[PDB]
């Protein structure tokens, strides 16, 4: 279990994906046009997990971008890295999917998801031991929410026993597109509950408020937010495409993470958070990355409690002050972690640090306080779908009232399982 | 910021510990089942001293001795003094007891039965020290210390239980002359409160009637006692070198007979305080035995002897 | 204190020192592998006819 | 002579097998090419040594050893290490998809694929024995494949080799040094489905060699390469009796007359000193009365636990260096008086010396010091139940709220299947009490 195969679907799902492969491809060395110019053999002897190599010792990633419109997929070809990506891996339709759901997974990305798939196989293919596949998207737009979903659904299908594992930007109405966008998001994350073995909960109203408060940005864009991600994406891949005697792979990663099935739903985090001189010390980055101004899901973990973190330290530090200090904040504030899984924080250290900084460190954390996430959604779904509101745009492409009133359901059922193991 | 948990209610003793360590802004109580904790107050039966010293990065300490209750039950108290060397068969200090499975006055025990007819059966002392006015018995509770280092603590408060009748020979089935419980006397308060004399009083009415001390006549053979005792089991107990470190509060209970000779009676584990004195003792047993081990932002006489042979 | 049953050689030596005194079968394994796989296999169909279910879904939306 | 294979699953399996075969070359002379010049009879013998090594006619000795993994990483650097010209490519066994720390995965579904080619291989090594034994099994409690293949392969062994002996060197898990959160269940997976089929079975709970390496080394974050080396030392001083002349444990069968009585029962407690750091400049070297001394402090102990609370069964020393047999009981006669040393009533209170007056080998660069006399006690003691009671406790508390156990059922295996192994779990700690109290 070494390849990877990364998906990328929709507007969201392109960008954030674009900056995974910019910062990635600059940490293994790997210039704009797909050649090897770095220094340690550590670049390349993981490299497998995330390139194939091609003639001339080009490396290619292993990335299939998705769209239901050609926009975003040609300024990501006009990007800074967009030559390294191999052409027939852009799939794409024309018309778009206007913000709709059921667009992406019914109508319009129903006649286009067989292609993307037949991408995914040829990929699937030339690969000596495929560990699993990674999507990148939003889940309130039309794309990336309804197709994202639909090619999930179909992975799982033709790959019963690869892992299945996403980043999902939540929407928030301080960062905000369209008022459907939470309709968009309940019948994803209904999907999500099913078809995946983890998900990455990055919460736009998070990374805003961190570029606003904790970053003094007074107007973010995008690419502020998608720096935060990118960081982050780096963070949680490194295990993988670094040693340091760790001997795991997305399954056994996910067997130590995920104690219920339906309970993946990850929140991600980033310690220093950057937009430095001054290098953070061991306390510092596991202060930071403990904090909830520090997390990418906008969600009190005091509200809720812990049934497992995994913290990976970046950059050369003593392996003793790290031990100290992430035991420090449990033995400190142990009533937000679960008693009853043992030792459920677990902690790495990688010797190459991310570029800019001299030592960062990576949050992955299994809260129930995620719940929050779900409660906020699902109470702006119910404040428009209360009085069927914009729901003609879903029902017009064959969808009933009876599939929100599901999905609404099942994801009132998620937060109230997220409830039953925070009082217990 | 120190942690602990509480798996004993019923300890009137460690509930006062409980509240000092709470009372001070570095000290939070857990619930009783969580591991991450620096000091356990731990249960009386089954403790589970398999799971202690086994959490990372912490320093793991526990209110009982593993193994202290070979002292405590009356049954292997008697085993352990015929057994040792260093209290012999031949020991001066203990009633002459002995065991069979479930002047020749004797008493059994574990329902107390005293009479020449018929647990542990154990040579009854027919003739007691009786303070007077009264002419009545007692029996002398001093509670010893013993921190993680093993240094014997002796609190230097103790107290008589009393009895408040005159003692009889011949009449041995009337219990509240022979036997001088708290819970069996509840005359119960006409000469002391509650029938309980404190170590100022009892030095003074030594001096008047027998022109001693409390100091020389008893107290010397009191911490003799102690510390045979401990020093006997330290070797099977003590937690030097030990993954987790021990400490316990014992009560040591006495008797003096006419002849001022001090008799051992019973070693308690789990003992409970005399009302007055709880203040105190309960924050000597913070001072000495929890912040020794767990430093913050005497009362005690420690018994130690080394006689060179 | 006893010292018992010495045996001595050119490279080391032994003795005892007393203080005192006092399966299933081929068939039942290859079957009960095999019974896991029997449910490993039914939970792999269970999911294939739910997924089955959201292809037939798929299309009466569309239709 | 008679032959021993040494059967190494999983990554700590593996890596520990590393360890003890580089050691045994070094105490038997042998380089990494395999040529023994100590050795005069070329292309065969039935001397000691030749119970762990057999021989071809070019002069190269070969381990018996049989290396699983249910990945290739781990066995890889073996192939491509020090010792690479030493074994026979069959013998190192690899797949393609580990465990992911699942013993249902390790067990019953990856386990079924390679458990008929593995046998194959074993039955290889053994069809070059004159008069097999049994085996030596390395593995670890909390890996998938250490685990659950383990127990598939005991449970196997059992059927195609009933007459020959089985002994176990298991890793305990530790949270300091492993990143699995699931290793209680696999334990008592493996323990239960593996009692029946283990004769004898040796514990290393890394948290105590962990510390030992912290403490006496100076080692400060000690890797698995500063443990396995001393655990190496530990399972050598084990395995020296079987590998040279001597009258005390000769077979794999006087392990379990000497320290097993009670078959269930079958897990000796190790302790061993001296452990002392190379780096260290000036040492003042122990005698005999102090190391034998030290088999009785639990700070040097495999698993820490306390054997004054509890009673013994077996003990019995084995000592490596300049001892001779008066030192040792004047020292037993010292430490009798001092310490709390209770028999049970139906085993005599005595020890079982074994002397080589080889001192310990050390490995050139290592972290241990070269010493003039050490000792390995092995002791069936009661108290060793304490490392029961932990797993069995962090068992209960993830299981009352079936944590993680979808993972465990989703290969297959059924939840009965849980609660069946902590009950056997909850016998075996009660047979211990019995025996104990
Ligand atoms: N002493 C020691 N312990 C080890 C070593 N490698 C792993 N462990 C311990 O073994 C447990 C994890 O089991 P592994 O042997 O890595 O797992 P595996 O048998 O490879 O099984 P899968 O990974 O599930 O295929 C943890 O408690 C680790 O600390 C080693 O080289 N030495
Ligand atoms: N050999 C003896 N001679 C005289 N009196 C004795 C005696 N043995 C016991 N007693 C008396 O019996 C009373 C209670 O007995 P004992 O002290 O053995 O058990 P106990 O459990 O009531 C003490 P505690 O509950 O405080 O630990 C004591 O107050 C003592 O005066
Ligand atoms: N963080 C982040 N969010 C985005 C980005 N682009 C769009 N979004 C969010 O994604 C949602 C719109 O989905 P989008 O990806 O544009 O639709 P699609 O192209 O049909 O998948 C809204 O909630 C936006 O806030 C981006 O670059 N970064
Ligand atoms: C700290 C460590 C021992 C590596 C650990 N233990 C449990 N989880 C982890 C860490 C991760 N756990 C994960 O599930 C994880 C997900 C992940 C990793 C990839 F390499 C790629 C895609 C992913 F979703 N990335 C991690 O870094
Ligand atoms: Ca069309
Ligand atoms: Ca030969
Ligand atoms: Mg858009
Ligand atoms: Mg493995």
């Amino acid at each position: 279990m070494r390849e990877i195969v990364h998906i990328q679907a929709g507007q969201c799902g392109n960008q954030i994906g674009a900056k995974f492969w910019e910062v990635i491809s600059d940490e293994h060395g790997i210039d704009p046009t797909g050649s090897y110019h770095g220094d340690s053999d550590l670049q390349l002897e993981r490299i497998n997990v995330y390139y194939n190599e091609a003639t001339g010792n080009k490396y290619v990633p292993r990335a299939i971008l998705v769209d239901l419109e050609p926009g975003t997929m040609d300024s990501v070809r006009s990007g800074p890295f967009g030559q390294i990506f191999r052409p027939d891996n852009f799939v794409f339709g024309q018309s778009g999917a206007g913000n709709n759901w059921a667009k992406g997974h019914y109508t319009e990305g129903a006649e286009l998801v067989d292609s993307v798939l037949d991408v995914v196989r040829k990929e699937s293919e030339s690969c000596d031991c495929l560990q699993g596949f990674q999507l990148t998207h939003s889940l309130g737009g039309g794309t990336g929410s309804g197709m994202g979903t639909l090619l999930i659904s179909k992975i799982r299908e033709e790959y019963p026993d690869r892992i299945m594992n996403t980043f999902s930007v939540m929407p928030s109405p301080k960062v905000s597109d369209t008022v459907v966008e939470p309709y968009n998001a309940t019948l994803s994350v209904h999907q999500l509950v099913e078809n995946t073995d983890e998900t990455y909960c990055i919460d736009n109203e998070a990374l805003y408020d961190i570029c606003f408060r904790t970053l003094k940005l007074t107007t973010p864009t995008y690419g502020d937010l998608n720096h935060l991600v990118s960081a982050t994406m780096s963070g949680v891949t490194t295990c993988l495409r670094f040693p340091g005697q760790l001997n795991a792979d997305l399954r056994k990663l996910a067997v130590n993470m995920v104690p219920f099935p339906r309970l993946h739903f990850f929140m991600p985090g980033f310690a220093p958070l950057t937009s430095q001189y001054r290098a953070l010390t061991v306390p510092e980055l596991t202060q930071q990355m403990f904090d909830s101004k520090n997390m990418m899901a906008a969600c009190d973990p005091r509200h809720g409690r812990y049934l497992t973190v995994a913290a990976i330290f970046r950059g050369r530090m003593s392996m003793k002050e790290v031990d100290e200090q992430m035991l420090n904040v449990q033995n400190k504030n142990s009533s937000y972690f679960v008693e009853w899984i043992p030792n459920n924080v677990k902690t790495a250290v990688c010797d190459i640090p991310p570029r800019g900084l001299k030592m960062s460190a990576t949050f992955i954390g299994n809260s129930t306080a995620i719940q929050e996430l779900f409660k906020r959604i699902s109470e702006q779904f119910t404040a428009m779908f209360r009085r069927k509101a914009f729901l003609h745009w879903y029902t017009g492409e064959g969808m009933d009232e009876m599939e929100f009133t599901e999905a609404e359901s099942n994801m009132n059922d998620l937060v109230s399982e997220y409830q039953q193991y925070q009082d217990a | 910021m120190y942690t602990f948990v509480v798996r004993d209610e019923n300890s009137s003793v460690y509930a006062e510990v409980s509240r000092l360590l709470l009372a001070t802004g570095q000290w939070k109580r857990l619930r009783k089942d969580n591991p991450r904790f620096n000091l356990m107050l731990g249960e009386r039966n089954r403790l589970p001293f398999g799971r202690l010293g086994h959490e990372p990065g912490l320093v793991q300490l526990v209110n009982y001795y593993r193994g202290a209750d070979k002292l405590c039950r009356k049954a292997s108290l008697v085993k352990l003094i015929k057994t040792s060397p260093e209290l012999s068969e031949s020991c001066t200090w203990f009633p002459e007891s002995y065991v069979i499975y479930p002047g020749n006055v004797w008493i059994a025990k574990s329902g107390i039965l005293i009479s020449s007819e018929a647990h542990v059966i154990q040579k009854y002392l027919e003739k007691p020290l009786l303070l007077e006015p009264g002419h009545r018995k007692f029996d002398i509770r001093s509670w010893v210390l013993v921190d993680h280092l093993y240094n014997i603590y002796l609190y230097r408060e103790g107290v008589l239980r009393t009895s408040s009748e005159p003692y009889n020979s011949a009449n041995f089935q009337d219990k509240t002359c022979h036997l001088t419980n708290h819970c069996i006397q509840k005359n119960y308060g006409r000469y002391e409160e509650g029938n309980e004399m404190f170590f100022e009083e009892f030095n003074q009415y030594l001096m008047d009637a027998l022109n001693t001390t409390l100091e020389n006549s008893i107290l010397l053979q009191i911490k003799h006692i102690i510390r045979s005792c401990l020093m006997c089991i330290e070797p099977a107990i003590s937690t030097k070198h030990l993954h987790y470190q021990s400490f316990q509060l014992f009560g040591f209970d006495f008797m003096v007979d006419e002849e001022l000779k001090v008799w051992l009676i019973e070693v308690n584990g789990a003992p409970a305080c005399a009302q007055k004195l709880y203040a105190e003792l309960c924050q000597g047993i913070v001072d000495v035995a929890i912040s020794s081990v767990f430093p913050l932002a005497s009362i005690f006489i420690k018994l130690h002897h080394h006689h060179h042979h | 204190m006893e010292v018992i049953e010495l045996n001595k050689c050119t490279s080391g030596q032994s003795f005892e020192v007393i203080l005192k005194p006092p399966d299933p079968s081929l068939e039942e394994i290859q079957k009960k592998l095999e019974a896991a796989e029997e449910r490993r296999k039914y939970q792999e169909a269970e999911l294939l006819k739910h997924l089955a279910e959201k292809r037939e879904h798929e299309r009466e939306v569309i239709q | 002579m008679r032959e021993c294979i040494s059967i190494h699953v999983g990554q700590a399996g593996v890596q520990i097998g590393n360890a003890c075969w580089e050691l045994y070359c070094l105490e038997h002379g042998i380089q990494p090419d395999g040529q023994m010049p100590s050795d005069k009879t070329i292309g065969g013998g039935d001397d000691s040594f030749n119970t762990f090594f057999s021989e071809t006619g070019a002069g190269k000795h070969v381990p018996r050893a049989v290396f699983v993994d249910l990945e290739p990483t781990v066995i890889d650097e073996v192939r491509t290490g020090t010792y690479r010209q030493l074994f026979h490519p069959e013998q190192l066994i690899t797949g393609k998809e580990d465990a992911a720390n699942n013993y249902a995965r390790g067990h019953y579904t990856i386990g079924k694929e390679i458990i008929d080619l593995v046998l194959d291989r074993i039955r290889k090594l053994a069809d070059q024995c004159t008069g097999l034994q049994g085996f030596l099994v390395f593995h670890s409690f909390g890996g998938g494949t250490g685990s659950g293949f383990t127990s598939l392969l005991m449970e196997r062994l059992s059927v195609d080799y009933g007459k020959k002996s089985k002994l176990e060197f298991s890793i305990y898990p530790a949270p300091q040094v492993s990143t699995a959160v699931v290793e209680p269940y696999n334990s008592i997976l493996t323990t239960h489905t593996t009692l029946e089929h283990s004769d004898c079975a040796f514990m290393v709970d890394n948290e105590a060699i962990y510390d030992i390496c912290r403490r006496n080394l100076d080692i400060e974050r000690p890797t698995y390469t500063n443990l396995n080396r001393l655990i190496s030392q530990i399972v050598s001083s084990i395995t020296a009796s079987l590998r040279f002349d001597g009258a005390l444990n000769v077979d794999l069968t006087e392990f379990q007359t000497n320290l097993v009585p009670y078959p269930r029962i079958h897990f000796p407690l190790a302790t061993y000193a001296p452990v002392i750091s190379a780096e260290k400049a000036y040492h003042e070297q122990l005698s005999v009365a102090e190391i034998t001394n030290a088999c009785f402090e639990p700070a040097n102990q495999m698993v820490k636990c306390d054997p004054r609370h509890g009673k013994y069964m077996a003990c019995c020393l084995l000592y490596r260096g300049d001892v001779v047999p008066k030192d040792v009981n004047a020292a037993i006669a010292t430490i009798k008086t001092k310490r709390s040393i209770q028999f049970v009533d139906w085993c005599p209170t005595g020890f079982k010396v074994g002397i080589n007056y080889q001192p310990p080998t050390v490995v050139p660069g290592g972290d241990l010091a070269k010493v003039q006399r050490a000792v390995c006690m092995l002791s069936n003691t009661t108290a060793i139940a304490e490392a029961w009671a932990r797993l069995d406790h962090k068992f209960d508390l993830m299981y009352a709220k079936r944590a993680f156990v979808h993972w465990y059922v989703g290969e297959g295996m059924e939840e009965g299947e849980f609660s069946e192994a902590r009950e056997d779990m909850a016998a075996l700690e009660k047979d211990y009490e019995e025996v104990g109290v």
